[PDB]
RNA sequence: GUGGGAGAGGGUGGUGGAAUUCCCGGAGUAGCGGUGAAAUGCGCAGAUACCGGGAGGAACGCCGAUGGCGAAGGCAGCCACCUGGUCCACCCGUGACGCUGAGGCGCGAAAGCGUGGGGAGCAAACCGGAUUAGAUACCCGGGUAGUCCACGCCCUAAACGAUGCGCGCUAGGUCUCUGGGUCUCCUGGGGGCCGAAGCUAACGCGUUAAGCGCGCCGCCUGGGGAGUACGGCCGCAAGGC
């Protein structure tokens, strides 16, 4: 059981995923978009990543989590939502840090994204 | 309306209740420009709310008028490929008109003969919460709601 | 259904149900064509062949015109089709 | 608020001088541009090719997380 | 000749981190993915999201620019070595030693071919799912050549500034890269923009000419047939001239 811990959100076009962790960045719980009832686009949206992120906080606060330290990964429509909502949860959020990964020019995108 | 704002026209309030609430209620009643016909269902009806659950059919009326203007509801756009129900607040202006509307309506479907008498109990239930019209409220803003997502577009 | 006026003409029964069956062509697309009406007449140049057709989507509206008649009859279709299928794939740019 | 100014006379063409050299890095650890280092052309490529040697080192870094 | 400069110019060796994929260990649960919306697909045989470890290939974020360099093709992480071109200064050496250039010779993006490596990501062909009236496509999930390396071939292109090379002459304004000076500026070499004269069918060009002139080379002579046929030469083939 712990008090301290992460939150890793995973903020695509298509999906909006939160993960909360230990200190060590083991998994305690996770929520998406999808975990509330949103199939298809609707997983995108901003309201989605609101209600993933509660849910996840929400689950996290039963084994004890209050402080968390906020992880960002991706451009999302339900990025902003997903932080403003944790800040909300009563989570503690000691602090807000973007891990986006991005190639240094590296393997060849798929067409699409070209 | 491409041009400026299309003005809302003010009512002449009403001769029993002095209220401008009802004539517009009375307007709505109104079948083919018979106003005379009109009135005597209203007030009749308040015969009728009064004699059953004795009361102040002003006070019944302008009660379940707000039990029944909806408070948001959608309205529809596309975007690309699909049409998306969207949700959105009504005015207080379309409320009511929403409000009259329904009323009348459901009231005109109920099994009661006489219309003044379906007027009469649609709107003694509305006051409490219980009827066609309610429901059509109740059931327009629970189709707003789970729509949430979707309030985004909203302009 | 559909209707034919052979306007200022002396038209017949078998070259009527032939633009029935040149008419028939847009059943391709499948979608409702409603209350066609054609319209067959003379002219100095050639004849004349006039369309107009609602359907679900929208309404066609066209003229053949040419010395053969059946050939302004095909005429006649092969600028309605052109109308049917932009009706029927416009908004589809929706990207 | 540009960079050559913030600092007194150095040599950029030192790799090994981290102190400076950070200076000209952004808080996500990117090169900064000549709008804000203030380098001219000539000067701005010594910097980088130097930036660049330093990071091999050990010394500046590549990428750094943004922080909130 | 002496003395200096800028540069992603070329070749060889070596080398750094970000990221993707896969594998292993942990932790965790009901979905992930994807689209305009979906479906195929992946997932309780434990996926996605998260942390540690490993393998491997390709491309080098910021700097980065309307920038630089090259005859063109083209060239971009960093280091060293080998090496071409080019500009400035000094005005020192030679004494017209020049220009162009049919043939020839060499270079020549991508795709493609041979032999042998390599194979992460991507992806013709191919298989599915959608879209659609249909959809041998566009969109989605898969996917093999190939994309990478060595060596050898192929020799094409909107190989473009659709503008051959050299020289001389004919207002300037502006910003830009790189030298030299007694540094507002002056002055070379380069990259842009606007424009005198003048050109042009117009569009536009204009000291980076499409102006005014000389030299030399290449090319045109109505559209289609046709870059086809035949002949010849070249190529492993494709196919090229
Ligand atoms: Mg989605
Ligand atoms: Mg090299
Ligand atoms: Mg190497
Ligand atoms: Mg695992
Ligand atoms: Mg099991
Ligand atoms: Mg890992
Ligand atoms: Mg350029
Ligand atoms: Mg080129
Ligand atoms: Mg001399
Ligand atoms: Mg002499
Ligand atoms: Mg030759
Ligand atoms: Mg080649
Ligand atoms: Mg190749
Ligand atoms: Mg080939
Ligand atoms: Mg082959
Ligand atoms: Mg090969
Ligand atoms: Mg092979
Ligand atoms: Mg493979
Ligand atoms: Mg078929
Ligand atoms: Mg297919
Ligand atoms: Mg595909
Ligand atoms: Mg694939
Ligand atoms: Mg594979
Ligand atoms: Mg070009
Ligand atoms: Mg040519
Ligand atoms: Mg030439
Ligand atoms: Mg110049
Ligand atoms: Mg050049
Ligand atoms: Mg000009
Ligand atoms: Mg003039
Ligand atoms: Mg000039
Ligand atoms: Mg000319
Ligand atoms: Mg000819
Ligand atoms: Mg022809
Ligand atoms: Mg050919
Ligand atoms: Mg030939
Ligand atoms: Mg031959
Ligand atoms: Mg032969
Ligand atoms: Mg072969
Ligand atoms: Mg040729």
């Amino acid at each position: 059981q712990v008090a301290s811990g992460r939150a890793y959100i995973h903020a695509s076009y298509n999906n909006t995923i939160v993960t909360i962790t230990d200190p060590d960045g083991n998994p305690i719980t996770w929520s998406s978009g999808g975990v509330i009832g949103y199939k298809g686009s609707r997983k995108g949206t901003p309201y989605a990543a609101q209600l993933a992120a509660l849910d996840a906080a929400k689950k996290a606060m039963a084994y004890g989590m209050q402080s968390v330290d906020v992880i960002v990964r991706g451009t999302g429509a339900g990025r902003e939502q997903a932080i403003r909502a944790l800040q909300a949860s009563g989570l503690q959020v000691k602090s807000i840090v973007d891990d986006t990964p991005v190639p240094h020019n590296g393997c060849r995108p798929k067409k699409k994204f070209r | 309306a491409r041009r400026r704002r299309a003005e809302v026209r003010q009512l002449q309030p009403d001769l029993v209740y002095g209220d401008v609430l009802v004539t517009a209620f009375i307007n709505k009643i109104m079948r083919d420009g018979k106003k005379n016909l009109a009135a005597r269902i209203f007030y009749d009806a308040c015969k009728i709310i009064q004699e059953k659950t004795g009361q102040e059919p002003l006070k019944v009326f302008k009660q379940a008028v707000e039990n029944v203007k909806p408070r948001m509801e959608v309205r529809s756009r596309r975007v690309g490929g699909a049409n998306y129900q969207v949700p959105m607040e009504v005015s207080p202006r379309r409320q009511q008109s929403l409000a009259l509307r329904w009323l009348v309506q459901a009231a005109n479907q109920r099994p009661e003969r006489r219309a003044a008498v379906r007027i009469a109990h649609e709107l003694m239930d509305a006051a409490e919460g219980k009827g066609g019209a309610v429901k059509k409220k109740e059931d327009v803003e629970r189709m707003a709601e789970a729509n949430r997502a979707y309030a985004h577009y909203r302009w | 259904t559909m209707n034919i006026t052979s306007k200022q003409m002396e038209i017949t029964p078998a070259i009527r149900q032939h633009v029935a069956d040149r008419l028939a062509k847009l059943e391709k697309w499948q979608t409702h064509l409603i209350n066609p009406h054609i319209i067959l007449s003379k002219e100095p140049q050639g004849f004349v062949a006039d369309a107009t057709i609602n359907t679900p989507n929208g309404v066609l509206v066209a003229s053949g015109k040419h010395e053969d008649m059946y050939t302004a009859i095909n005429e006649l279709i092969n600028k309605l089709e052109r109308q049917l299928n932009k009706l029927q794939h416009k908004g589809e740019a929706r990207r | 608020a540009k960079v050559k100014a913030t600092l007194g006379e150095f040599d950029l063409r030192d790799y090994r001088n981290v102190e400076v050299l950070k200076r000209f890095l952004s808080e996500t650890g990117k090169i900064l541009p000549r709008r804000r280092t203030g380098l001219s052309a000539k000067e701005q490529r010594i910097l980088a090719k130097t930036i660049k040697r330093a990071r091999i080192l050990g010394l500046l870094p590549f990428t750094e997380k943004l922080v909130r």
